[PDB]
């Protein structure tokens, strides 16, 4: 199922995944379609920092609902 | 028609490269776009001949340089080309903006400004050149008006110009890396915050991220004022519509989370924030706060250094 | 705050040196510092990298060398950035890291590290400077395994003695608007030397010379560590004049104030700092003729500072700040060493009633 992510450059990006799938899967897909590795990613929905071991069912995340990303550069 | 320019930029400089520029004279667009269509690798190497043979010691090299710069600004904006080639060319152009006399960069900058007015800015990767050229301007302190005055006129045009509501975030991020005064950061933030009204919602938080990390070196009270006015007024709009939520409160939460995480770096922001929402005289606590600001403060609480002052503030 | 920070890092270092294996399970929590490094003062950064590195480079903890490659990595990243601070921060961490792992593949690894931090720092002048300075501080305070030292000093001596060192050729390179001459020789030496300093052409080509003094500091400390306080390879260096403008008059060339005044002023500034490190160097030497030459250099220093303050009085605001006169005294000049005041053993010679006084004022 389709969802949105938006980032620090405003690249609205469209991610197709099943809700029972997990968050690290989406980090894999970000490394795939955008080339950004998991460990730098910081994913948020609606003022909740989303963890790895959860899924989209856990956070009531639904179709076309927009996620936010940042680049957690440890050093920068 | 490519290997008769790697046989120029290998042996000697300005003896055979400059003569190529005057002699060909036919064009500089058809030979570069279509060169990328067959082999992109050759195109990245072709630009490494022009800029080595066209130094700004002489007029003709400088104007050839200006024309190739405008044409590359066109093709980077236009072409649906391979991403690594775009990254390569923007890196190459970024490397060469250092030995340029003053009165040439005004033309490229006004071209970019016209681009923000009308231009198809499908990529903001054309806008990566705008940061460095304004610093290369200010370091040239002679009569082009001095460099800083041209910079300020340019910033005034960039702000006073009308902003393609899609790609305003990237524009906003360009101001990040340029060292500015308090006045110029103030101009951009006040206009950029005035832009909030005339948008979709969901783009705002990363906008806010860029605003914040820029706001770290400037006027930050101004940004929080604007933020809280925005969100308090719209909260009241929602309240009166009640007497449009399931996204709205979500975006609020995310914004709060951004600003908390940014305070996590810079604490001066915390103290300037709290001074803004210092009750002090009690009548300030009848214009200071909204539900939204309160939510902010209670989220802020989590920082162990701030669990005293914020709570004394809310309590009292 | 800052004092809390300092206390915590003091505590940490005490624990890890005492009970390391306990701290090793918490290694991730120590790495959990690594986000807020913009928020923290450089001296605390030195202490921080010290603690991480001594935790990493213990002979027992080569089992968990994951942290090792991680910290190597982040330093390579931090250096890879263009930014003054990130390059600088990496430099500082890298230096400390290098030094502690310095107590044979280890030798090759630190060697590659210093080569590459140089290659990354080669371009920025203040960053290259700070590298030299921190490397210097590290050699000064600490003592270690002379194999890396004998290795790197062979490089450094060659680099310096090829970079700025030239022949005593009366004709230098560079068409200046200035009468270039070999100035401030001692003149008790042999005037046909192959040792003199291509200073003003390096300047006018700059319009590498900012790093000079600290590179010499580093060179000297290296030589002293190698031969145990024997600078017989360098003892004929202070016999150098310098290929410079007629620096002396700052009144005849008045009212043609351009960038030429900035040239002259910052040139003299560099000259002073050069001499300053020289006197820091050849203070310890018990040779009486050497000390006489040091005092010759001090007479040069006082007249030069006089000339420069005159230049600034006539031409107000063509200011070199390089990391009014009260500011210039303390920070912008080189901090002199303590043992330099061995000079005070000498007795004064008044000029009127009958070692000058104004150098004593200076000291």
């Amino acid at each position: 199922m389709q969802i949105f992510v938006k980032t620090l450059t405003g690249k609205t990006i469209t991610l197709e995944v099943e809700p029972s799938d997990t968050i690290e899967n989406v980090k894999a897909k970000i490394q795939d379609k955008e080339g950004i590795p998991p460990d730098q990613q910081r994913l948020i929905f609606a003022g909740k920092q989303l963890e790895d071991g959860r899924t989209l069912s856990d956070y009531n995340i639904q179709k076309e609902s927009t996620l936010h990303l940042v680049l957690r550069l440890r050093g920068g | 028609m490519d290997q008769k320019i790697l046989s120029l930029a290998a042996e000697k400089t300005a003896d055979k490269l400059q003569e190529f520029l005057q002699t060909l004279r036919e064009g500089d667009l058809t030979n570069l776009l279509q060169n990328q269509a067959v082999k992109g690798k050759v195109a990245g190497a072709l630009l490494r001949a022009i800029f080595k043979g066209s130094p700004c010691s002489e007029e003709a090299g400088t104007l050839r340089r200006r024309k190739i710069y405008t044409c590359c600004i066109q093709l980077v904006e236009s072409g649906d080309l391979q991403k690594e080639i775009v990254s390569e060319i923007i890196g190459l152009l970024m490397l060469e903006a250092h030995h340029f006399p003053g009165p040439l960069l005004v033309e490229l900058a006004n071209e970019f400004i016209s681009a923000v007015r009308e231009g198809s800015l499908v990529n903001g990767k054309s806008l990566e050149l705008l940061p460095i050229i304004l610093t290369v301007l200010a370091t040239k302190k002679e009569n082009l008006l001095s460099g800083e005055e041209c910079k300020k006129q340019l910033i005034n045009t960039l702000c006073s110009g009308r902003w393609d509501q899609q790609y305003v975030i990237q524009l906003t991020s360009m101001f990040k890396d340029v060292p500015l005064t308090a006045e110029e950061v103030e101009f951009v933030v006040e206009k950029a915050l005035s832009m909030f009204s005339k948008m979709n919602l969901q783009e705002i938080p990363p906008l806010v991220y860029q605003l914040l990390v820029l706001s770290s070196k400037g006027s930050r009270k101004s940004v929080l004022e604007g933020i809280i006015a925005f969100f308090s007024a719209l909260d009241k709009q929602h309240n009166e519509e009640q007497s449009p939520s399931g996204e709205l409160r979500h975006v609020e939460g995310t914004i709060i989370l951004h600003i908390v995480f940014a305070i996590k770096l810079d604490y001066e922001l915390g103290r300037e924030l709290v001074k803004h929402l210092k009750v002090g005289q009690q009548g300030d606590s009848n214009n200071n706060l909204s539900p939204f600001s309160i939510a902010l403060l209670l989220s802020v609480t989590r920082i162990q250094r701030f669990q005293d002052q914020v709570l004394d503030l809310l309590k009292t | 705050n800052e004092a809390e920070v300092d206390t915590a890092l003091d505590v940490l270092l005490e624990l890890v040196v005492l009970n390391p294996s306990a701290m090793m399970m918490n290694a991730v929590f120590v790495k959990g510092i690594l986000d807020y490094l913009d928020n923290i003062s450089p001296q605390q950064i030195r202490k921080l990298f010290y603690v991480l590195s001594t935790l990493a480079f213990s002979k027992q903890n080569e089992a968990s060398s994951h942290i090792q490659d991680d910290m190597h990595l982040v330093i390579r990243k931090q250096l890879s950035s263009t930014v003054f601070k990130y390059k600088l921060i990496g430099i500082i961490g890298a230096v400390t890291m290098a030094g502690i792992m310095a107590a044979d593949e280890q030798c090759t690894q630190v060697t590659s590290l210093l080569q590459l931090v140089h290659s990354c720092s080669e371009q920025s002048p203040q960053a290259s400077a700070l590298y030299y300075d921190e490397f210097a501080n590290l050699i000064q305070h600490e003592k270690l395994d002379p194999k890396a030292l004998e290795w790197v000093g062979q490089t450094i001596c060659n680099d310096f003695q090829d970079a700025f060192v030239v022949d005593s050729c009366v004709v230098p390179e560079g068409d200046f608007p200035f009468p270039v001459k070999a100035l401030y020789g001692l003149e008790e030496y042999d005037t046909q030397n192959g040792i003199a300093i291509n200073l003003l052409p390096l300047l006018f080509s700059q319009d590498s010379p900012l790093c000079l003094a600290p590179y010499f500091r580093l060179l000297r400390l290296c030589v002293e560590r190698q031969h145990n306080g024997n600078l017989e390879e360098i003892d004929g260096l202070l016999d150098c004049p310098i290929f410079l403008t007629d620096l002396e008059p700052g009144e005849k060339l008045e009212s043609m104030s351009a960038k030429e005044r900035s040239f002259m002023c910052s040139l003299i500034f560099l000259t002073l700092n050069w001499f300053r490190e020289i006197v820091n160097a050849f203070c310890q030497e018990t040779s009486p003729e050497m000390k006489g030459k040091v005092l010759t250099r001090l007479k040069h220093i006082v007249e030069l500072q006089i000339i420069l303050e005159k230049y600034l009085a006539v031409t107000p605001d063509y200011v070199p700040p390089l990391g009014l006169l009260l500011h210039n005294s303390h920070a912008f000049f080189r901090e002199l060493d303590i043992e330099v005041f061995s000079i005070l053993h000498c007795g004064l010679v008044t000029k009127f009633i009958l070692l000058g006084p104004p150098e004593l004022l200076f000291l």
